[PDB]
């Protein structure tokens, strides 16, 4: 509260955005199915590092 | 308007827009979060959907365009038969043909598969 300084209302989202889906496959009784994931970042961290964060 | 500067060279005075235009700052910017829609939209067909508006753009009559769309794929069926009706269909190579004769680069038939499938005998199981 002292010395007069303006607060910055940051969002700390170096992630932009992330989804997920999901492929499924199928040959009678054995099932298999396939994930996705997409990662957007602001450049401060790859998708494969903030992969391996997560 | 004519004006050399004493060596051979012809000094011409270039063009520029000397005036604001404010849609150029507020239309030129990309959005940046639409691969997912971008892949979706190639993996179900919409640029074929796309790309029938856009032939339909310059037929005066549309059932004609299908009457011409009709024979040049009977024509194809008829000079080379084995290479339609499985992954290839003919009414989708013509559209193409006639896409790519426009010089739009397309992928011949629309004939596209899934890199992800799990070898031989798996079959894609559709989330309705």
């Amino acid at each position: 509260f002292e010395d007069r300084s303006y607060p910055i209302d940051a969002v700390f989202m170096p992630v932009q955005n992330a989804n997920h889906s999901i492929h499924s496959y199928g040959n009678g009784n054995e099932k298999q199915e396939i994930l996705f994931i997409e990662i957007w970042t602001n450049g401060s961290l790859t998708p494969k590092e903030a992969l391996h964060e997560a | 308007g004519i004006q050399r500067d004493d060596n051979g060279r012809r000094i011409w005075r270039r063009r520029t827009l000397t005036k604001k235009d404010d849609m150029l700052r507020y239309k030129l910017q990309r959005v940046p979060f639409v691969e997912e829609q971008v892949r979706k939209i190639k993996e179900v067909g919409k640029v074929m959907t796309m790309d029938i508006e856009r032939l339909l753009l310059s037929e005066d009559n549309r059932f004609e365009f299908v009457n011409s769309v009709a024979a040049e794929a009977t024509e194809y069926v008829e000079k080379n038969r084995d290479e339609y009706g499985g992954t290839k269909k003919a009414i989708f190579h013509v559209l193409s043909n006639r896409v790519n004769d426009l010089g739009f680069d397309r992928p011949e038939a629309y004939a596209e598969s899934d890199p992800y499938k799990p070898g031989p005998g798996y079959l894609k199981e559709y989330y309705t």
